């Protein structure tokens, strides 16, 4: 899980 | 002449942001530095961060959170969903910390430069982001503050007293209800009141710091500020004397309540802001009320410390960004001439150093 | 026990 997408 | 100075800095609908997402839910605000919205365009849920010193130029990234706060002084951002909490350092592009919670999270915010607290529906919780730590439990919640919207979470400069504060409809009014607790006492006291901060202040002929408790509240018999030391004064110390004033509610605004308090420690002054758009000034040395007027049409929701003039910013529910600030060069001559109260106006002369008690 | 004394009679 991961709450934010930053590639 | 007035004592203050009022200062629109943005208006988030030309930033494109929808209207609907200007509210305590969706858009946080947690210093002066950055403003953070939770938009969904499609079914894709995402994040807007507005940097305060190039507004417009804001970030949208894809999120999958249901609620968003940015460290006070740092490109730092926490992110929960449910039980899942998560922090991200954005320019390092990196998860920093993970932690899974057993209680959903129904509040919670930056309470200093590396420290979140959580509030869940039974207890208060403070959660460090130095090493390898886990949130810790402060304290349990009393059962006055079951079934309220839970509004906001302060503490003292020390972090040794702790204040919750919900709010809910009793008989067709608005009541507050807070929660003080004791870190060293470990002993809760449940407290009417709606909105409050603590302050150091040291007081005329005192070797230290004292720490002050003020709350504001509109009870069943009108409005009240209230000023008192909280714990032992410092060994050697004249005690602070406790104060309480009226908090004028007009007639036409039936249902009006507190809703944010900031204190500027520059001057010693107290910021009240109500829900419906009313500021009030007061000394926080006296309790003396300086000055009082409405300021936005518009509700507000969410304000901080505005580090640049030492005052309060705040955001409405249009989207309108506001600062109010002491206005250094007519504070004095208006507490002379308008309030016509020469002994106040003196004291905060030579309290901060001002100009215009030359002649009273 | 209360932590702050509410009463302002002096």
């Amino acid at each position: 899980e991961t709450l934010l997408d930053l590639d | 002449i007035l004592p203050i100075r009022f200062q629109e800095h943005l208006q988030l609908q030309n930033l494109g942001i929808n209207p609907a997402n200007i509210g305590f839910s969706t858009l946080t605000m947690e210093s002066d530095k950055f403003i953070c919205i939770r938009e969904k365009v499609g079914e894709q849920a995402q994040v807007v961060i507005i940097d305060m010193n190039d507004p417009s130029n804001p970030i949208r990234r894809p999120i999958s959170a249901d609620s968003a706060i940015m460290n006070p002084a740092s490109k730092v951002i926490a992110l929960k969903a449910g039980k899942t909490l998560q922090i991200f350092n954005i320019e390092m592009k990196s998860k920093m910390k993970a932690h899974t919670m057993t209680d959903d999270v129904t509040f919670w915010k930056w309470i200093s430069l590396n420290t979140v607290a959580l509030v869940t529906d039974n207890a208060v919780y403070h959660w460090s982001m130095e090493g390898e730590s886990q949130p810790v439990k402060m304290f349990d919640r009393h059962s006055s503050l079951a079934g309220c919207q839970i509004i906001n979470y302060r503490t003292d400069a020390k972090q040794k007293w702790l204040l919750l504060t919900g709010i809910s409809a009793q008989q067709n009014r608005v009541v507050g209800a807070m929660q003080l607790y004791s870190v060293d006492r470990k002993v809760s006291q449940p407290i009417e009141g709606h909105a409050a901060s603590f302050a150091q202040f040291k007081m005329e002929g005192n070797a230290e710091e004292s720490t002050l408790f003020c709350f504001a509240v509109r009870g069943q018999a009108g409005g009240k500020l209230h000023i008192i030391e909280v714990g032992t004064p410092p060994t050697g110390n004249q005690p602070f004397p406790k104060k309480a004033v009226d908090v004028f509610f007009p007639p036409e605004a039936q249902n009006d309540f507190p809703v944010a308090m900031q204190i500027s420690e520059k001057h010693d002054v107290v910021f009240l802001i109500t829900k419906y758009g009313y500021i009030h000034l007061y000394d926080l040395e006296t309790g003396t009320c300086i000055y009082m007027n409405r300021i936005s049409g518009e509700t507000i929701f969410v304000t901080a410390p505005h580090e640049a003039t030492a005052g309060i910013i705040g955001v409405n529910r249009k989207g309108q960004v506001l600062s109010v600030c002491v206005e250094e060069e007519n504070i004095i001559p208006y507490i002379t001439n308008v309030l016509q109260n020469p002994d106040l106006a003196l004291r905060m002369a030579v309290r901060n150093n001002l100009a215009g008690a030359e002649e009273l």
